[PDB]
RNA sequence: AGGAGAGCGUCUGUUGUACAUCAACACUAGAUACUGCUAAUACCACUGUGGAGGUAUAGUAUAUAAUCCCUGCCCGGUGCAGUAACAUGUAAA
RNA sequence: UCCUAUUUCCUAGUACCAUUAGUGAACUCAUUUGGUCUGAUCCUAAGUACGCAGUGAGCUAAAUAGAUACAAGGAACUUGACAAGCAUUAC
RNA sequence: AAAGGAAAGGUUAACCGCUAUUUAAACACAAAAAA
RNA sequence: AGGUAUGCAGUAAAA
RNA sequence: UGGUUCGAAAAAAAAAUAAAAAAAAAGA
RNA sequence: UGUAACGGUACAAGCUGUAAACAAAGG
C-alpha cells in the first residue's frame, strides 16, 4: 500500500500527518484548554 | 551589458569607493504602482495594530476603574423582585394563552 | 484535508498589487452596511442622550430620518450641548423633551386641557426644526469633505502639509546642534442657509518630522489626527459612522438655526 | 421541505385557535374588555362595505398612477455597472431582507433522503434566504403600517414589511395596490379594502380575495402567486363559494380567513429572459428530450435518423401525458363544486 | 528515496550521454564551509590537498620548497 | 413576529405614497416593566407561520397514498425491492 | 450556489480586508503566550459566603472571607469596614494562619484602614513564636504595600524568620528581607545577619526564578553587605534571560546606586560584570505609563503662572523626574503626596531618600513640595505662586533627605479630606471656565 | 508506551543521558536523550533535584529514527528496520557553560564535521538559507537604543573599560567612503536605518503615467 | 478585458479608516504641548504618527517610506536619480497595444463599422516594431480609414462609393418598392 | 482568421480524456396535457422524503424553439375525454 | 487656575504536538538530473549595486526533421491552395 | 438583480449568577465607609 | 465576514 | 506561527492517543 | 483468550515489560 502502516511506516504520528492530527506520546496533563484557544 | 555594469559596480564596492551611481534617465520597466499600494497596505496594518492596543488598554482600564474603593458596590434592587414578578394569573404568564 | 488557518491560511489569494488595490476600493468605498442612521444614534445614545431622546419623542422626526434618501446627519453630543447652550436653553430643551415623553407615556397608560394640545404642537414644531437642522441631503463622507475643503490638493494644501515646530524645545536630546478654502454643503432640511465647511491643521501635525522620515522642500482642541474638519463652526470628533441610508458625523457644537436663536 | 422546524412544531391537523392574542391587561376579564373595546374601535373606523371588484381595482390603480443631491458624493462606482434606479425611487426596497425574519435556505437540489434525484432538471442557482411570512394574520384588531415592499426569490409575488402599532415587524404578501404608508388590519369588523384580512363570511359577493385558508386558523394556502386572485360567488350561513384562478369553483367554510385584493406583481408573466443564462441563474438545468435518447432511456427513443413519437405521448415512466387524467377516481370531491376542463375546450367553448 | 520504494530505478535502465554537475551551487556551498573554517584559522582546502604523510605549516608548499 | 429593541423601534421605510395618512406614534406599552417585556417577547416567540396537515389514522377522514394512476415504471429499470440483503440498513435500522 | 458579480466582488474584497486586518492585529503580540499559569494552591478547600452576618463569623471564617473577597476584587467599603469591626472584635482568637490570610487580603486589596493593622499588630508580636513562613511574609508584605510602618514589629518578624531559617520558604525570606529594607527597620547587626542568611539561601535553595526576586535596589543600597552585593550583581548576569522589565529596572537602579555611592564595591566587581551593566544601561527597558497627579498638576499650574518653563513626568537615566525646568536643566522639583511618607508621619520612604541622594550626588538641584503644607493654601493662586517663588529664592536641598515634623492619624485624615474638597473645587471651576455658555435660544 | 509518571515518585526510573550532536550548540546549552513522555517541568525538576543544576530553559524535540531497508549485504532481506529508539531530545540552557568537547562531536577523518569550529555559520541539514528571528537587542522593547551611547549614565558606567561610540566599530574592509549628499548615491552604504536623513536634499516623487494615450 | 465591473477611477485609493466607534480618545491626546508647561506621555510619537495616517489624505511628505520599515526596500532606495514615468511598451498613439505571447505590436481600429487589427512582429526590434505600428496607425488616420478620426473631405469621398452600392441595392429590390410582385 | 457568395444549424454554449468538437445535444420562446394541496409527478421500508416549508402568473410531463409572414383538408382508424352506456368531442393528440 | 477626564497599569517563563521558514509540481504518474529553460504575479530593475543554471570524443556520404536564401514562371500541384507564403527590410 | 454572513468570541448596553475568577508578582498614587 | 491574552454561564444591538 | 481548544459540527471515531488513570478533604 | 504497538535485551522470525533473565542466606 501507499498509505498506512505498510512498508515499515508503522503507526501514524503528527509528524507524518497533516496539520490538525492530534496524537501525543504519554505525557501527564497539567491544565485545561480555555474557550478562546488558551 | 548588464554583466559588464555589474562587474564594474562590484569592483567599486570591493575597492571601497564612495557609493555613487549613474544618475541619468532610468527607464521604467514595470506598470504597477507596487510601492504605493504596498505602502497603503502597511498603513492599514499599522492602524489595525494601534486599534488593538487601544482596545486592550481600554479593557484593562475599564475593569480596574470598575473595581475601585468608593466606586464598587454590592447592590440589589430596591423593591424585591418577588413583588414585581408577573402574577401567576396574568394573561401573559406562561401557559395562560392558546399556543 | 488541512486545519491550517490564521497566518497559515490555505487560501491562495492573488498577489497582483493592482487587483489588491481594486479590492481595497471594493472593501472600503463600496462596502454595504445593514444598520441605519438611527441604529448608529442608538448605539451612541449614552453619549448623544439628548438627541436620541428628541428623535424618539418628537413625532415625525424618526420617520424623516428613516427614509431611504442618502442623508448626512451631524450629531451633537450631550457634552457639546452642555458646554455651548446657555443654562436656561438647556433647561428648556430638557423640560420640553421630558414633556413630550410624558405625554407619550400618558397615551401608553376645559381650557387647561385644551392648552395642552397647543403646547404639544408648539414644542413638536420647535424640536422638529432643531433636530432637522442637522439633517443634510446626500451622503457626504469624511474624505470627500476633506478633499472638497482642499486638503490633498497640492496647489491649496499649503499650511497643512509641512507643519514644523521648534524641535529643540520638545526633543532636546536629539537636537544638540540646536540647543545653542470654505466649501458649502446643501442647506439643512429645515432651513435654507447652506452649511460652511473648512479644514485646519491640528496641533499634532507639527511633531511629525521629529519621529518620521520627511521630504520637505526648501485654546487648541485635543481631537486626534493631523487634520481637523469644521462644519458650521463645530468640530467633527468622530466621522464616517456609515449606515445603509446615510452617514453620521459626531460634532462638538449644536448647529442651532437662526430662527431658534435669540437676536438680543 | 422539512429541514426547518421539526415535525412536532410544524404538523397539526386541527388548530384549536384562530386569534393569536397578546393581551396587555393584568387579568383575563380586563383582557376581554380590552379586546371588546378594540373590536368596537375597528368597527367604528370601518366605513367601506361595498365589494372590491376588478373594476374598482382598475380605478384604484389608475388613481395611484395619476398621483441630484441624493447620492453618494465623490463615489465613482463601477465602470459599467449601475443599479436600474436609486434607492429613493425604486419600487422595491433595494436593501436587504431582515435577518431576524429569515434564515438560510436549505437547497435540496431535487434530491430526497435517499440521495437520488426525484425532481429532475434542478440546479444550484443563486443563494437564497427563506423569509417567515405570516400566512395566518394571527394578530387581530391591531392596525399596521406598510413600511416597504421587498423582493422574494422563492415567491412570484412581492412581500410587504408590516409594522404593527406596538412595533412588531412581520412580512405579508403584498397586494397589487399595496404601497408604502398603507394601513392594514385583520378583523371581522374591518372595511372591505385591499390588504385587510377577514373571514370569508364577512366579505360581500363579487369581491376579489387571496391567501385563502383551507382550515380556519391554519394559514392561507390558496391563491398566492403573483397576480393571482379568486372571486367570491355565493354565500350561505356555513359555506362561501369561490371561483379560483384555475376556473375551479369550490366551497370554503365561512370561518376560513382571506385577504382582499389581487396578489402583487401581476407582470411576472411578461418577463422575457433572452438567453439560457437567465434560467441558469434562476436555477434550471437543460431538459433533454425523450425522443433524443436511446430506446432503453425513454419510450420515444430509438430509430435511425429523426422520427416522430411513434405512439401517443407518454412520460419517462410510461404514463400518457396528453389528456390522461391523474387525480384518484375514488378520492372524494368534497367541497369542490366543479373542477376545470382542458384549456382547449375552455377556449373553444 | 533511501528505502528504495520509489520507481526512480526505471529511468536508470536506459543510457544517457551525461549529467549536470551543479558545480556553481556545490562550489558556493564548499566556499561557505571554507569561510566558516577560515575565520577560525583553519585551511581546510590545504588539509584536503595534503599528500599522505605530508606536513605543511602555514600557507606553504612547493613554492616554499623552491625559494627556501 | 419580530420585536426590535426599545431604543430603536423604527425600521427603514420607503417614501410613503402621496396622500397616505400620517401613521400614529408607536405605542410602546411593553416598556413599562422588564418582566412585562420578557413575557411579551416570549409570547411573540410562541407564534407560528402556518400549521400543516398530514396523514393520521386517528382522524376519521385520514388517508394515505399509493402509486401513480397509470401504473408504469421508469423505462429500462427493473427496481429491486428492499430486503435484508439489499439496502438493509439505509437511514434506519428497521 | 452562485453570486451576482457585484456581490462576488464585494464579498471577496471583504475577505481580503479581513485577512489583512488579522495580520495587522497580531503584529505587536510578541509577549502573548497561549500557555498561561494560574496560582491556586493558596485557595482554601472550605466554602464561605462573604455577605454572611459578621456576628456569626469566627477567625477561620472571616479570614477565608477576606482572602476570597480580595481575590474576587469585591472592594465594597461597607463590607470591608464590617470585616474590620468583626476582626477587631475577634483579635483575641486568631491563629497565625488566619492573621496571615487577613493581612494578605488587606494588603492585596490595598484597603488603607490603618486602625485594623494597628490593632492586630500586638497580637502578631505576641504570637510570633508560633508563626510560619507564609504568615510572616504576608504580614510584612501587607505592611510594606500599605505604608503602615512599625519598625519594632518588623524587626521582630525578621528575627523570627532568622530563628526559623531552617523552616522558612526561600521566597518568603526574600520578601521579608525586601520589606525590611524598604521599611528601614533593620539596625546594622540585624542587617548583617539577614545578609549572611540570604547569601546561603540564594546560593543553595533558589534557582533563577526565585533569585530574581532578591534584586531590589533599596535593599542593595541600604541593607546588603558587600559580599552579598557582589554575589547578587554577578548572579544577575547569569539569570538575566529569565527576567522581566521590572527585574531589569531594579538591577539597573542597583548598579547605578552602587556606582554612585559605593565606588569601591563597583571596582571590586569584575570587568565582565561591569560590561554587562554598561550594556544594560543602553537598553530600552519598558516602563509603564505615568501621569501627573492632581497635586502635581496644581503645582505645575502655579509654577507656570509664576513664569518658569518646565516639563513634567519624564525619564532621565533610570529615574522619573516629576518636574524638570527648561532654562536651567539642573533645577528639578518633586511633589510629595500622602503615599510618599509612612502613614500618620512625615517620614520619607527609603526609596524616596535613595532617589533623592542619588540624583543630588549626580548633580540635580532638587526642591520638594509637601502636600501637608500645600493643602493649607486652599484654592488661592497668589498664595501658591508666592510659596513657589519663596522656595525658588532659597538654596536647593541637601543630598540627605531629612524627615518632616511629627504628625498623627487624626491630622492625616483631616488633610486627606481637605485635599478631596480642594480637588473637587478645582476640577469644577476648571471645567466651568472651559465651558463657553453663549448660545441663547428663543424657544420660549 | 512508557509508564505514566505518578504524582509522587520515590523511585524515578527515567534515564537522562548526554547526547553528542553533529550540529552546533551554544555555550550554556546541552542536549540530553530523555523518555518521550516527560514534560519540560518534569525535566527541569528532575535535573534540579537529582543534580542541583541551575536550569534556565528547556526545549524539546521528538526524534524518530528514519526507516531503513536492508538491501546491501550478500543474501539481503529487503525488510524495513530502524536503528536506535524514539526519544525526546531535550536541549537545556543553564546558568553556566558546558564543554564543547563534551556536548558536540569531532572528527579528524571527515574534516568538515567540526560543529564546535564552524558554529552557526553552517546549517547541518538540507536547509540552504538559515532563518534566524531578530535578536533581543534588535527588538524594540528591552532592545539597544541606537542613541543611548550619547547619554550621561552609560558614559559614567563605561569609565575606561568601554568606548560607546559606534563610529569606533566600523569595519574598514567593508564600509565605503562617504559620498557627497548632493549627488546620486545608495542609501544602504552608511545609514543602516529605515528613514531619510534631513541632510539629504529634497527627492523627486515620480508617479507612473499609466494612460499616455489619453494625453 | 474592459469589464463593466472594474472601478471607474484608476487611482491608488487610501480609504478613511475609522477606529472602533466606542474607543475613548487615545493616550497621546492627553499630552500638554504648551512650551511653558510640557508633558509628553509614553508612546506619544509611536501612537500619534500612526494615528495621523488614518484620514487617508495626510499620508506624509515621504509616503510610502514613512510606513515602509522593512530594510529590504531601503537597501534599494537611491537618491538624486532621475526616473522615467512611462512603461517602455506603452505607445501614446491610440489603438497600439502589445501581445507578449505572440511578441507582436497590434494596431486595432474601426473602419466602416468593422473591427480590424494588424500585427507587427517585435523580433525585428522592439523600437522598430512599435514605430511601424504607430506609423501605420497615423497613415490610417490621415487617409481616413479610421471612422472617429475622419474629416469632412473623407466623408464626402466615401459617400460616392456608398451611393454606388446603394443604387445597386435599389436596383436589386426595385420590384418591391413599386407595388408589383 | 481577407473581399464577394451557398448549404446545415439561429446564436454564446455541451460534447465522446485515448480514431467522431459535427448538420449531433442543449438553448432564449410559442404551445399542449396533468395537478385544488396530505395536489399531480418522482423515490418505491412508505401515517416517510424530494416537490415545497412552494399554492394554478405555481409545480410536473411532451413537442416545437431565438426575429418576420404563415401554419391548408381529414375524428374514417388508434389513443384519450365525455356519458349508466350513447351521442359527441380532441389532431400544436 | 479655559486639555472633552488631570481616570495608576509594563512582558505571571508559560501544558502537549507541528515546523529545515529559499529556487523548484514539491501532488496523482513514472525514461523522477528534485532545483536551469518552457507563464502571469511577486522589489518605482539603465535584468533589480557581479544572482540562479550549463550533460563522453570525433567526422564535409546520402536520406530525414528543421532554419535561412532562392533566377524567371506563379497553383500549371493536389481529391482539395494540404502545407506553405504575407503580416521586416532608405531613414 | 440572479436578491447574497450572524454559531462561538470581542465591543457597547443590561445584569440580585458563580473563586468553573487577574500571581502569597509588581509599579503608581492629595485617597475611601460610619461618626 | 469565525474566535486574542482572570474564566465559566448568560440577554439585546451592531462597519 | 499553526494544531489542540470554543463554534461551524460531526460515534462523519485517523488502533497503540488525550484538559481524558475511581470522579475533592485537597492536610492549605 | 488471542494478537499487536513501543521500550529493554547480541539495535532480533528468540526472550521480555521501565524490577524489561532472574529472588531462592529476613522479625
Amino acid at each position: 500500500a501507499k498509505v498506512g502502516p505498510s512498508k515499515g511506516r508503522g503507526p501514524l504520528l503528527a509528524k507524518f500527518a497533516p496539520v490538525g492530527f492530534k496524537k501525543g506520546f504519554g505525557a501527564i496533563g497539567l491544565g485545561r484548554h480555555t474557550k478562546k484557544g488558551f | 551589458i548588464v554583466r559588464i555594469r555589474k562587474r564594474y559596480m562590484g569592483q567599486r564596492i570591493e575597492a571601497g569607493l564612495p557609493p555613487y551611481v549613474w544618475g541619468g534617465p532610468w527607464p521604467q520597466w514595470g506598470r504597477k504602482r507596487s510601492l504605493f499600494i504596498r505602502g497603503e497596505m502597511y498603513r492599514r496594518m499599522l492602524i489595525y495594530s494601534f486599534d488593538e492596543r487601544r482596545r486592550r488598554a481600554e479593557k484593562l482600564r475599564k475593569r480596574r476603574q470598575a473595581v475601585k474603593w468608593g466606586v464598587f458596590k454590592l447592590r440589589q434592587p430596591s423593591v424585591p423582585p418577588a413583588l414585581t414578578a408577573l402574577p401567576t394569573y396574568h394573561p401573559l404568564y406562561p401557559g395562560n394563552l392558546p399556543k | 484535508w488541512t486545519r491550517a488557518s490564521g497566518m497559515r491560511n490555505p487560501v491562495k489569494w492573488t498577489r497582483d498589487w493592482e487587483v489588491l488595490n481594486r479590492k481595497v476600493y471594493f472593501a472600503f468605498d463600496e462596502r454595504e452596511i445593514r444598520r441605519s442612521m438611527l441604529d448608529a444614534v442608538s448605539a451612541h445614545r449614552k453619549t448623544a442622550s439628548l438627541f436620541h431622546r428628541m428623535i424618539n419623542a418628537v413625532p415625525g422626526v424618526a420617520h424623516a430620518m428613516s427614509l431611504p434618501g442618502p442623508h448626512t446627519f451631524f450629531l451633537p453630543s450631550d457634552k457639546a450641548c452642555r458646554d455651548h447652550l446657555s443654562p436656561d436653553s438647556l433647561h428648556a430643551l430638557t423640560e420640553r423633551v421630558a414633556f413630550l415623553e410624558e405625554q407619550q407615556r400618558q397615551r401608553v397608560g376645559g381650557g387647561t386641557a385644551a392648552a395642552i394640545a397647543d403646547r404639544v404642537a408648539k414644542t413638536t414644531e420647535q424640536l422638529r426644526t432643531f433636530v432637522l437642522a442637522h439633517l443634510i441631503p446626500g451622503e457626504w463622507r469624511m474624505k470627500t469633505l476633506l478633499l472638497a475643503c482642499g486638503a490633498g490638493d497640492p496647489r491649496r494644501n499649503g499650511s497643512l502639509r509641512y507643519q514644523d515646530t521648534d524641535r529643540e524645545l520638545f526633543a532636546p536630546v536629539m537636537y544638540a546642534s540646536r540647543l545653542g478654502s470654505v466649501f458649502l454643503l446643501p442647506p439643512p432640511q429645515s432651513t435654507d442657509e447652506p452649511l460652511p465647511v473648512w479644514v485646519q491643521a491640528s496641533r499634532y501635525a507639527a511633531f511629525l518630522p521629529i519621529t518620521t522620515s520627511t521630504n520637505f522642500p526648501r485654546r487648541r482642541s485635543t481631537v486626534g489626527g493631523a487634520l481637523h474638519l469644521w462644519v458650521g463652526g463645530a468640530l467633527v470628533t468622530k466621522g464616517d459612522l456609515r449606515a445603509h441610508n446615510g452617514v453620521v458625523h459626531m460634532i462638538d457644537k449644536p448647529l442651532i438655526p437662526v430662527q431658534l436663536l435669540a437676536s438680543p | 421541505s422539512s429541514s426547518y422546524l421539526p415535525r412536532a412544531a410544524t404538523h397539526r391537523n386541527r388548530v384549536a385557535f384562530q386569534l393569536f392574542a397578546t393581551p396587555r391587561e393584568p387579568t383575563a376579564s380586563k383582557a376581554a374588555a380590552a379586546a371588546r373595546a378594540a373590536a368596537e374601535a375597528v368597527a367604528r373606523s370601518s366605513t367601506v362595505s361595498a365589494p372590491f371588484t376588478v373594476q374598482k381595482q382598475q380605478r384604484l390603480l389608475a388613481l395611484l398612477a395619476a398621483s441630484d443631491l441624493f447620492r453618494v458624493h465623490g463615489l465613482p462606482g463601477f465602470s459599467g455597472f449601475r443599479p436600474s434606479s436609486p434607492p429613493h425611487l425604486s419600487k422595491l426596497f433595494r436593501g436587504r431582507v431582515s435577518r431576524h425574519l429569515s434564515c438560510r435556505r436549505v437547497n435540496h437540489l431535487g434530491r430526497n433522503n435517499s440521495g437520488r434525484i426525484t425532481v429532475r432538471f434542478r440546479g444550484a442557482g443563486h443563494f437564497r434566504r427563506l423569509r417567515f411570512v405570516d400566512y395566518k394574520r394571527g394578530r387581530k384588531d391591531i392596525f399596521g403600517t406598510v413600511l416597504r415592499l421587498e423582493y422574494d426569490p422563492n415567491r412570484s409575488a412581492h412581500l410587504a414589511l408590516l409594522q404593527y402599532d406596538d412595533g412588531v415587524l412581520s412580512y405579508i404578501l403584498a397586494t397589487e395596490v399595496t404601497r408604502p404608508g398603507d394601513r392594514v388590519v385583520a378583523s371581522k369588523h374591518a372595511s372591505i379594502a385591499p390588504g385587510n384580512c377577514l373571514p370569508l363570511g364577512n366579505i360581500p359577493v363579487s369581491t376579489i380575495v387571496h391567501n385563502v385558508e383551507l382550515r380556519p386558523g391554519a394559514g392561507g394556502q390558496i391563491v398566492r402567486a403573483g397576480g393571482c386572485y379568486a372571486t367570491v360567488v355565493a354565500k350561505d350561513r356555513h359555506f362561501v363559494t369561490l371561483k379560483l384562478s384555475s376556473t375551479e369553483v369550490r366551497r370554503f367554510p365561512a370561518d376560513c380567513w382571506a385577504t382582499v385584493g389581487q396578489v402583487s406583481n401581476a407582470a411576472h408573466a411578461e418577463r422575457i429572459r433572452g438567453k439560457a443564462g437567465v434560467s441558469y441563474w434562476m436555477g434550471e438545468r437543460p431538459r433533454t428530450r425523450g425522443k433524443a435518447m436511446n430506446p432503453v432511456d425513454h419510450p420515444h427513443g430509438g430509430g435511425t435518423g429523426k422520427k416522430g413519437l411513434k405512439r401517443p405521448p407518454v412520460s419517462k415512466w410510461g404514463i400518457l401525458c396528453k389528456g390522461y387524467k391523474t387525480r384518484a377516481k375514488k378520492k372524494p370531491l368534497g367541497l369542490i363544486v366543479r373542477r376545470k376542463k382542458a384549456n382547449k375546450l375552455i377556449k373553444k367553448f | 528515496n533511501k528505502v528504495r520504494t520509489d520507481k526512480k530505478e526505471r529511468k536508470r535502465a536506459f543510457p544517457q550521454r551525461g549529467f549536470w554537475k551543479k558545480q556553481n551551487f556545490l562550489q558556493v556551498k564548499n566556499n561557505t564551509v571554507r569561510l566558516a573554517f577560515a575565520v577560525q584559522g583553519v585551511d581546510l582546502l590545504k588539509l584536503k590537498r595534503l599528500r599522505w604523510g605530508e606536513v605543511r605549516k602555514g600557507n606553504t608548499g612547493w613554492w616554499t620548497d623552491d625559494y627556501r | 413576529y419580530y420585536l426590535p429593541s426599545g431604543h430603536q423601534p423604527h425600521a427603514e421605510r420607503q417614501v410613503f405614497h402621496e396622500g397616505a395618512g400620517e401613521s400614529p406614534p408607536l405605542n410602546l406599552w411593553w416598556r413599562e416593566n422588564r418582566e412585562l417585556e420578557e413575557a411579551f417577547r416570549r409570547r411573540l416567540g410562541e407564534a407560528k407561520c402556518f400549521e400543516r396537515a398530514f396523514a393520521d389514522s386517528s382522524e376519521p377522514l385520514g388517508y394515505t397514498k399509493g402509486r401513480c394512476r397509470g401504473g408504469g415504471g421508469k423505462s429500462g429499470r427493473s427496481v429491486r425491492r428492499r430486503s435484508k440483503t439489499h439496502k438493509y440498513r439505509e437511514n434506519r435500522a428497521f | 450556489g452562485i453570486l451576482r458579480p457585484r456581490e462576488r466582488l464585494l464579498l471577496n474584497a471583504l475577505k481580503k480586508e479581513a485577512d489583512i486586518r488579522y495580520r495587522g492585529r497580531r503584529m505587536h503580540k510578541r509577549f502573548r503566550s497561549w500557555a498561561q499559569q494560574r496560582v491556586r494552591h493558596y485557595w482554601l478547600p472550605q466554602k464561605v459566603c462573604v455577605t454572611s452576618d459578621p456576628q456569626l463569623m469566627d477567625g477561620s471564617y472571616i479570614a477565608a472571607c477576606v482572602q476570597k473577597a480580595a481575590t474576587l476584587r469585591k472592594h465594597d467599603l461597607q463590607l470591608w469596614h464590617g470585616f474590620s469591626k468583626r476582626i477587631l472584635e475577634l483579635a483575641d482568637s486568631l491563629t497565625p494562619q488566619q492573621m496571615g490570610y487577613i493581612f494578605y487580603g488587606y494588603g492585596k486589596s490595598l484597603f488603607r484602614h490603618e486602625e485594623l493593622y494597628r490593632g492586630l499588630l500586638p497580637f502578631v508580636a505576641e504570637a510570633l513564636p508560633e508563626f510560619h513562613s507564609h504568615a510572616l511574609m504576608t504580614v510584612a508584605w501587607a505592611l510594606e504595600r500599605v505604608r503602615v510602618n512599625d519598625r519594632a514589629v518588623v524587626a521582630q518578624i525578621a528575627e523570627e524568620a532568622l530563628a526559623k531559617k531552617d523552616l522558612m520558604r526561600p521566597a518568603d525570606f526574600i520578601k521579608i528581607v525586601n520589606c525590611v529594607a524598604r521599611m528601614g527597620a533593620a539596625p546594622p547587626s540585624l542587617a548583617a545577619a539577614l545578609s549572611a542568611e540570604l547569601m546561603r539561601v540564594l546560593d543553595e535553595k533558589c534557582n533563577a526564578l526565585l533569585f530574581r526576586g532578591a534584586v531590589d535596589h533599596v535593599a542593595v543600597a541600604t541593607l546588603y553587605s558587600d559580599p552579598l552585593r557582589l554575589y547578587l550583581l554577578e548572579r544577575f548576569t547569569k539569570t538575566a534571560i529569565c527576567c522581566r522589565p521590572m527585574h531589569y529596572q531594579k538591577a539597573f537602579q542597583s548598579a547605578v546606586a552602587i556606582r554612585v555611592l559605593h565606588p569601591p564595591v563597583w571596582q571590586q566587581l569584575s570587568k565582565a560584570v561591569r560590561n554587562f551593566y554598561i550594556r544594560l544601561s543602553l537598553r530600552r527597558i519598558p516602563q509603564r505609563a505615568r501621569r501627573p497627579s492632581p497635586l502635581h498638576w496644581d503645582v505645575s499650574n502655579a509654577l507656570a503662572k509664576l513664569g518658569v518653563f518646565h516639563r513634567n513626568t519624564f525619564q532621565w537615566g533610570c529615574f522619573w523626574i516629576d518636574i524638570g525646568e527648561i532654562d536651567d536643566r539642573r533645577q528639578c522639583w518633586f511633589v510629595d503626596g500622602p503615599s510618599d511618607f509612612y502613614s500618620s508621619t512625615n517620614e520619607y520612604t527609603e526609596a524616596n531618600k535613595l532617589q533623592h541622594r542619588i540624583l543630588s550626588e549626580l548633580g540635580w538641584n532638587i526642591r520638594r513640595v509637601r502636600w501637608n503644607d500645600w493643602v493649607q493654601l486652599g484654592t488661592d493662586m497668589d498664595a501658591k505662586v508666592e510659596y513657589l517663588r519663596k522656595l525658588r529664592e532659597r538654596p536647593p536641598w541637601p543630598a540627605i533627605l531629612t524627615d518632616g515634623p511629627s504628625s498623627s492619624r487624626q491630622e492625616m485624615v483631616a488633610n486627606l479630606r481637605s485635599a478631596r474638597d480642594v480637588q473637587r473645587a478645582l476640577k469644577e471651576r476648571r471645567e466651568k471656565n472651559r465651558q463657553p455658555h453663549s448660545l441663547v435660544m428663543n424657544l420660549g | 508506551t512508557p509508564p505514566k509518571t505518578p504524582r509522587n515518585v520515590f523511585f524515578p526510573w527515567q534515564v537522562f543521558s548526554v547526547h553528542r550532536t553533529g550540529a552546533f550548540l551554544e555555550r550554556r546549552r546541552v542536549a540530553l536523550k530523555v523518555p518521550v513522555n516527560l514534560t519540560k517541568f518534569e525535566i527541569q525538576s528532575y535535573l534540579e533535584k537529582i543534580y542541583g543544576a541551575r536550569v534556565l530553559k528547556v526545549s524539546t524535540l521528538i526524534v524518530v529514527p528514519r526507516r531503513r531497508r536492508d538491501i546491501f549485504g550478500p543474501r539481503p532481506s529487503m525488510r524495513y528496520y530502524r536503528v536506535g529508539c524514539t526519544f525526546k531530545k531535550a536541549i537545556v540552557t543553564l546558568e553556566d557553560g558546558v564543554p564543547d568537547a563534551v556536548k558536540m562531536l569531532r572528527s579528524s577523518i571527515e574534516l568538515a564535521k567540526n560543529p564546535d569550529i564552524t558554529k552557526h555559520n553552517l546549517t547541518y541539514s538540507g536547509r540552504v538559507r538559515a532563518f534566524k528571528p531578530p535578536s533581543a537587542a534588535q527588538r524594540w522593547e528591552m532592545g539597544e537604543s541606537k542613541y543611548a551611547w550619547r547619554l550621561p549614565i552609560p558614559n559614567l558606567l563605561a569609565g575606561d573599560e568601554m568606548q560607546l561610540n559606534p563610529a569606533l566599530r566600523i569595519d574598514e574592509s567593508t564600509t565605503q567612503m562617504f559620498p557627497d549628499f548632493s549627488k546620486p548615491f545608495f542609501h544602504n552604504a552608511h545609514f543602516n536605518f529605515s528613514w531619510k536623513p534631513e541632510e539629504v536634499p529634497f527627492q523627486q516623487t515620480v508617479k507612473l503615467d499609466i494612460t499616455p494615450w489619453r494625453r | 478585458s474592459a469589464n463593466p465591473y472594474k472601478p471607474k477611477s484608476r487611482e491608488v485609493f487610501h480609504p478613511y479608516v475609522p477606529a472602533p466607534e466606542h474607543l475613548p480618545p487615545p493616550a497621546y491626546t492627553t499630552a500638554v504641548l504648551k512650551p511653558m508647561q510640557q508633558f509628553i506621555p509614553k508612546d506619544f510619537y509611536r501612537d500619534m504618527r500612526v494615528d495621523s495616517l488614518r484620514d487617508g489624505v495626510s499620508l506624509g511628505s515621504d509616503f510610502p517610506w514613512n510606513v515602509t520599515h522593512k530594510y529590504r526596500f531601503w537597501r534599494r532606495r537611491k537618491y538624486n536619480v532621475q526616473l522615467d514615468d512611462r512603461f517602455i511598451r506603452l505607445s501614446p498613439v491610440t489603438g497600439v497595444d502589445y501581445y507578449p505571447r505572440l511578441n507582436v505590436f497590434a494596431v486595432q481600429w474601426r473602419e466602416d463599422g468593422q473591427h480590424r487589427i494588424r500585427w507587427f512582429r517585435a523580433a525585428y526590434g522592439l523600437t522598430r516594431a512599435m514605430r511601424a505600428a504607430e506609423n501605420f496607425r497615423k497613415t490610417l488616420e490621415a487617409t481616413g480609414r479610421v471612422d472617429n478620426w475622419r474629416t469632412a473631405r473623407h466623408l464626402r469621398q466615401q459617400m460616392l462609393e456608398r451611393r454606388q452600392q446603394l443604387k445597386l441595392r435599389k436596383k436589386r429590390f426595385a420590384k418591391i418598392s413599386s407595388g408589383q410582385f
